């Protein structure tokens, strides 16, 4: 029976990350007896165009958030070189909070992640790989090290890497505690020696990139699928889930449920089936769910009403008036103060803007502060609509998508919740006459 | 919440350009091999590592540090101080000895972090933005580190410690006072994010290389 | 304050093009200076170069 219309209950033998909870040795020998860097070297000579039909194949969607084409983005490196070195930046900045996927992909299966900057550099053409992780994961970055270290000896990455003739170098870069520099520009940036404010698009990173050379940035899990996706091929990875949301996706469940965990799960699974099958379903039982943040902090919240029937893809969360985003499930149940969250995350968002562009410097402070008054209840109806106007100006006028990373929220609580602002106003008014 | 700390540097006696700051031949080493990570030409990729380094070797970092930072790189002091004051993770002021993080974003917020922090709170004495006076611990308040599923967590000097409830905080306060060395990780008894529940995802053991190849390859 | 005994001192007339302005002074008998217009050259802009892998037009903050 083709064309599957229930998705979810992955098994195992399907499952990519097979060591995701850290319960086998993340050394080499542990990696390869998982099946890692298994002819890794017939891979490489295929050839970086079998590599990139492989990807397109797949139909594997950047992991990151925005979920583009893989394969179209990785294809703008297949340009003959003008002379200047070719660079593959792997994103483990990791910045959404609800999100837990990259760390445990580094800490856990560090040589699925070099096999991949390997797969990935061949397939680009890139002399190395620079992995740019955030400094607070020290324990994940030496780990990742020692990792590097042991392919390095194996002869699977330097000089002949795997005996293929092709020569690549993986490289660590640490920031230090800065969100914005997980976006592609602010951590090229970042990597220079300069502030982490993003750049202006175009130039494009392909054209334009890490000292000034052509360049492509990708999460660690799309960087980290690669090598499985090119041993079992494209189909393999295209049959799981809904048509253009192929493949497995890692999930982080965090807030109001009794087993917040990480899990690997397909593409397609309903979020109630996902909430109450891998974290033990809400706090209180079903019914005393109130809200759900799908995919990070930046995506819109959804109410209760429409958490029982979406999927988690990116198409069916974009007709929920939110987001895929990084698959970061948040969830809040009826003893939440939601005003008191979304405040929350809007603090978040004014102490992590980079402060460059007008819309976002200022715009995002003052929707802090307007939050921050709202959750006391000191302001008027009125300022309702424009602190919706306020975010639409934000919205689309920033040079990076944290502006719109710190409207969308306000958007969606202003959607679901408007009664809860407009009674809390109320009883603020009575009780200070 | 505002900012308490400062933008603009004023010499002071503890922090002022004659204030003695100089490398190690260890640390010269691992500059050397730091700056050997990037291409020649663009020496300056190298300010983040070498400052960071710094940081590790002094403890903070005086503004004396920082044009050592600028000068072993051939790079504008200003350069330095612009990156010094835009990345959070650099102390400009010395911090005490466990410098203690406390995650307060929304997804560590929902799972109770006000109680982690207020019982250091009563266990220190102290506010979340002071220093102990014995000068052995540094409270503040940070933002996402990353560990949201392990909520409650807090970070204590590149160590992350989740899953915690006020007891647990409190004992490891204990034996950081104490002198040992906790083990960082959860307190609940889960060694990492799988759930609590019993293991409900890979249970089967892991297949062997090549089980799921194709064909041609 | 300031005192004046020049009556044209303050007579500043508009005019769309050189030639106009000429005829009128010659017409009015006044004896005039024709400065050329000044009209800044067009720039070359790129927002890329600002990234250069070897030129010196790379540059250290933003
Ligand atoms: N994983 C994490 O920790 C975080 C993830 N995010 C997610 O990142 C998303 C927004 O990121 P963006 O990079 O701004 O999205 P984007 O759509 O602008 O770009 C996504 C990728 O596709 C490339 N791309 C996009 N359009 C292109 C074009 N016309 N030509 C060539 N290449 C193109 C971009 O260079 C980039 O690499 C958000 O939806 C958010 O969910 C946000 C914060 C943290
Ligand atoms: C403010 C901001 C922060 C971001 N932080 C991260 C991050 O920490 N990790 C990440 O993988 N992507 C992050 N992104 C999205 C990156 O643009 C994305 O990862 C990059 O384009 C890689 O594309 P990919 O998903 O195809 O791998 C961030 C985007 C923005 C706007
Ligand atoms: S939107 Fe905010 S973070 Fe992005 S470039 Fe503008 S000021 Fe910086
Ligand atoms: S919300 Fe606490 S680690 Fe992200």
């Amino acid at each position: 029976a083709p064309k599957k219309t229930s998705f979810g209950s992955l098994k195992d033998e399907d499952r990519i990350f097979t060591n995701l909870y850290g319960r086998h040795d993340w050394r080499l020998k542990g990696a390869q007896s998982r099946g890692d860097w298994y002819k890794t070297k017939e891979i490489l000579l295929k050839g970086p165009d079998w590599i990139l039909g492989e990807v397109k194949t797949s139909g594997l969607r950047g992991r990151g958030g925005a979920g583009f084409p893989t394969g179209l983005k990785w294809s703008f490196m297949n340009k003959p070189s003008d002379g200047r070195p070719k660079y593959l930046v792997v994103n483990a900045d990791e910045g959404e909070p609800g999100t837990c996927k990259d760390r445990e992909i580094i800490r856990h299966d560090p040589h699925k992640l070099v096999e991949g900057c390997l797969v990935g550099g061949r397939a680009m053409g890139a002399r190395a790989a620079y992995i740019y992780i955030r400094g607070e994961f020290y324990n994940e970055a030496s780990n990742l090290q020692v990792a590097i270290r042991e392919a390095y000896e194996a002869g699977l990455i330097g000089k002949n890497a795997c005996g293929s003739g092709y020569d690549f170098d993986v490289f660590v870069v640490r920031g230090a505690g800065a969100y914005i520099c997980g976006e592609e520009t602010a951590l090229i940036e970042s990597i220079e020696g300069k502030q982490g404010k993003p750049r202006l698009k175009p130039p494009f990173p392909a054209d334009v990139g890490v000292f000034g050379c052509p360049t492509t940035v990708a999460n660690v899990e799309t960087v980290a699928v690669s090598p499985t996706i090119c041993r079992r091929g494209g189909a393999w990875f295209a049959s799981f889930g809904r048509e253009r949301n192929s493949g497995t996706k890692l999930f982080n469940i965090s807030g109001h449920v009794n087993h917040p965990c990480t899990v690997e799960e397909e593409m397609s699974v309903p979020l109630k089936e996902l909430i109450e099958k891998h974290a033990g379903g809400v706090i209180g039982g079903w019914d005393n769910l109130l809200a759900v943040i799908p995919g990070g902090s930046s995506t819109p919240l959804i109410p209760k009403s429409v958490c029982e029937t979406v999927l988690m893809d990116f198409d069916a969360l974009v007709q929920a008036q939110t987001g895929l985003g990084t698959a970061a499930v948040i969830v809040m149940d009826r003893s939440t103060d939601i005003v008191k969250a979304i405040a929350r995350l809007i603090e978040f968002y004014k102490h992590e803007s980079c402060g460059q562009c007008t819309p976002c410097r200022e715009g995002v402070d003052w929707m802090n502060k307007v939050m921050a008054r709202f959750v006391k209840g000191d302001a008027r109806p009125a300022e309702i609509d424009s602190l919706w106007e306020i975010s639409k100006q934000i919205e689309g006028h920033t040079i990076c998508a944290l502006g719109d990373g710190a409207a969308w929220p306000v958007q969606g609580l202003i959607r679901h919740f408007r009664p809860e602002l407009e009674e809390r106003m109320q009883q603020f008014a009575l009780q200070h006459q | 919440g505002a900012g308490g700390a400062l933008f603009v540097h004023r010499d002071t006696p503890e922090n002022n350009p004659d204030t003695p700051f100089d490398f190690t031949p260890e640390n010269y080493k691992r500059i050397e091999a730091i700056v050997k990570n990037y291409p020649e030409g663009h020496k300056a990729a190298a300010v983040l590592p070498v400052l960071d380094l710094a940081q590790r070797q002094n403890g903070w970092l005086p503004i004396s540090a920082m044009n050592k930072v600028a000068e072993i790189l051939q790079v504008p002091p200003m350069r330095v101080y612009e990156v010094a004051t835009f990345y959070t993770m650099y102390n400009r002021k010395p911090v005490g000895k466990y410098h203690i993080q406390v995650c307060t974003t929304t997804p560590c917020m929902l799972r109770n972090s006000d109680s982690i922090l207020e019982a250091i709170q009563k266990k220190l004495g102290i506010k979340v933005g002071e220093t102990t006076p014995d000068k052995l611990f540094t409270l503040i308040e940070v933002e996402c580190l990353g560990a949201c599923v392990n909520a409650p967590m807090v970070q204590i000097n590149d160590n992350y410690y989740e899953d915690l409830t006020p007891k647990d905080i409190e004992e490891i306060i204990d034996e950081l006072k104490a002198g040992k060395i906790p083990k960082p990780g959860p307190r609940s008894g889960r060694f990492s994010c799988e759930p609590a529940g019993g293991l409900t995802s890979l249970t089967e053991p892991p297949k062997g290389p090549g089980f799921g190849v194709q064909a041609g390859l | 304050w300031s005192s004046t005994a020049d009556p044209l001192s303050n007579l500043v007339l508009t005019f769309s093009t050189k030639e106009d302005a000429v005829a009128f002074a010659e017409k009015n008998g006044w004896s005039f200076d024709v400065e050329e217009r000044k009209v800044p050259k067009p720039k070359s802009k790129s927002y890329g170069a600002n990234f250069s892998w070897n030129k010196r037009t790379r540059v250290s903050t933003k």
